[PDB]
């Protein structure tokens, strides 16, 4: 009864929200299914095929995973920024010196310029830590887990004062084939969980979303979790009469026959908050056998997070509220005119990895084992779709454009979702060309 | 339905807490409990940053984890609980009179439950290369 009754009495739909690019109107729609359609997994050992390998970490492992996350990040750096050599933490030094290690925090509570720390490598420094000065740096943003060289003096060898702090470097974009240039329009369609209001249980919100996508006639349409919330009321409360396993059944089915007349691809991610499968990070593709002949040509399960070409075009597609994992414990020296989402992404398309921050904050299992082969940038991804619980935006860092829809409901109140364009222009040119010209978030 | 449904939050607040990686020291003085793990290594393990002459410690063992996973299979494993009785017509008796075979597929699919997580993911896995090479 008064569950659904807000979601139903809203009457501001169809305005968009914000977009990215050229203006467009409203009527978006495609061709569908229609036309080559080109969704390949590429960069590392595709995604992880089997489910896993074990939940058992044997201690002296995660760190070899750490040696090998910094030495590369190092070596690279040191490689584009022709340094002749580094200096180990404990070795003293009067004349300015270039060191290498990662940022961190030397106390269980919130990171703050005072107590920033640099922990060496095991090759140069063997593990060690040193406290670092900020206060003669004139720039800097630093969050734990940040792999940086950093310039300046250690006279005493138990603290260091910086003098300049070395940029990150992100790695070069994909390199275009002549048979992506070949072709056609495409629509990139994409939603994020939860897909119902936190007080009921009609999954609404899905519902119509499923009729938009019915509508849109997209070519590609990819669904976020968290399908089944880990932290909606009725979950934690095993008040319910059916297993999640089988409402995840029932969730994968209304889907499959709403969009059987759209005929777009459908990308199913899963996300951390799924209480139904493996709390893994990386988590794997999941598992569906009752999928018919039509439905395994436009259904694909991709892990999470994964980096997915879609027409020549990678996308690169996470659950994990990144934004929320880095800008929460970040810290910077200007507040007043700076762009704060910009910095947070590009600090993620500089570290090489999809989840740079080391330590975590309380609540989120990695298993580092697959950390350093299942969750790196190949190449650096055309387009990053980031949904989080902050405020949707969509802007071009570092010549990509980086999007966040984020939550297609929020609570009680509706969130968003987007629409992509993407086509691969001509290959001449002043080098970087973005593929995705059109981005439109609007509110469902 | 309820039961198993029950059992997947608690194995899943189980292996949430092993992978949160709580350490704690050994020494009784100190008992320094930290998340961040130190890169300074001893020859047993760890090396505590508060005190700098003692081991620390995993506060959860996988030892723990399987034992506590073990213990979730084995309440709900009646295929090994009939045949621990020492006599035969005891465990008839038993099982012809509530063991009924949709009983027994109700067991089977708590049991079952349990081997999803029980199954791949593991710990029983030894690797020779790692051993040998
Ligand atoms: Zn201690």
């Amino acid at each position: 009864a008064t569950p659904s009754q807000k979601y139903n009495s809203r009457s501001n739909r169809g305005e968009v929200v914000t977009s990215f690019g050229l203006a467009q109107g409203v009527s978006w729609s495609g061709r569908g299914g229609a036309g080559n359609i080109s969704l390949k997994v590429l960069g590392c050992p595709e995604a992880l095929t089997g489910s896993y390998k074990s939940m058992f970490q044997k201690l002296p492992d995660i760190r070899e995973v750490l040696t090998c996350k910094i030495e590369e990040l190092g070596s690279e750096l040191k490689e584009h920024y022709k340094i002749e050599a580094f200096t180990p933490l404990l070795a003293p030094a009067q004349e300015p010196v270039t060191l290498l290690g990662q940022i961190g925090c030397d106390s269980n509570g919130k990171l703050n310029n005072k107590s920033v720390i640099l922990e060496g490598d095991r090759e140069h420094s063997s593990g060690a830590q040193i406290p670092v000065d900020l206060s003669e740096l004139k720039e800097y943003s630093l969050f734990p887990g940040q792999v940086v060289i950093m310039e300046g003096i250690n006279t005493t060898g138990r603290k260091l004062v910086a003098t300049k702090l070395y940029e990150g470097v992100p790695l070069p974009f994909y390199q275009p084939t002549e048979e992506d240039a070949d072709f056609e329009q495409s629509m990139v369609l994409v939603a994020c969980g939860p897909y119902t209001t936190s007080d009921s249980i009609t999954y609404d919100p899905l519902l119509d979303l499923i009729a938009v996508i019915n509508h849109d006639r997209p070519d590609v349409c990819i669904l976020f979790g968290p399908f089944l919330d880990a932290k909606h009321e009725q979950v934690e409360n095993c008040l319910l009469t059916s297993p999640f396993e089988d409402i995840f059944k029932q969730c994968l089915r209304t889907i499959i026959e709403g969009t059987r007349s759209s005929g777009s691809h459908l990308v199913f991610v899963p996300s951390l908050r799924d209480v139904h499968h493996e709390p893994v990070y990386p988590q794997p593709p999941f598992s569906y056998s009752d999928l018919s002949r039509e439905d395994k040509k436009q259904v694909q399960f991709v892990s999470e997070p994964c980096s997915l070409s879609i027409n020549g075009v990678i996308f690169g597609l996470t659950s994990t509220d990144l934004l929320f994992h880095l800008g929460a414990e970040e810290i910077s020296s200007s507040s007043g005119t700076s762009d704060r989402f910009s910095r947070i992404l590009k600090h993620i398309l500089t570290q090489r990895s999809y989840y740079p921050l080391y330590p975590p904050q309380e609540d989120m299992a990695i298993d580092y084992e697959s950390f350093y082969v299942y969750a790196q940038l190949p190449v650096t991804p055309d387009v990053l779709i980031i949904p989080s619980e902050l405020r949707y935006f969509v802007k071009d860092v570092l010549g990509c454009v980086c999007v966040n829809p984020g939550r297609l409901t929020k609570g009680q109140v509706g969130g968003t979702f987007a629409r992509l364009y993407l086509r691969r222009p001509a290959a001449d040119g002043a080098e970087r060309q973005s593929p995705c010209i059109a981005v439109q978030v609007v509110r469902i | 339905v309820q039961l198993s449904n029950k059992l997947i939050m608690d194995i899943r607040r189980f292996i949430k807490k092993y992978y949160d990686g709580w350490l704690i020291c050994e020494e009784p003085t100190c008992r320094n409990r930290t998340r961040h793990l130190p890169l300074q290594f001893s020859r047993t393990g760890p090396l505590c940053p508060a005190c700098m002459k003692a081991t620390l410690q995993p506060e959860y063992s996988d030892k723990s984890l399987y034992t506590q996973l073990c213990f979730y299979r084995y309440i709900f494993d009646a295929e090994c609980a009939l045949e621990k009785l020492t006599t035969d017509h005891e465990k008839d008796k038993l099982k012809k009179q509530f063991f009924t075979p949709k009983v027994l597929q109700d067991y089977r699919k708590l049991k079952n439950t349990a081997e999803q997580f029980l199954s791949r993911s593991g710990y029983s896995e030894v690797n020779l290369s790692k051993l040998f090479a």
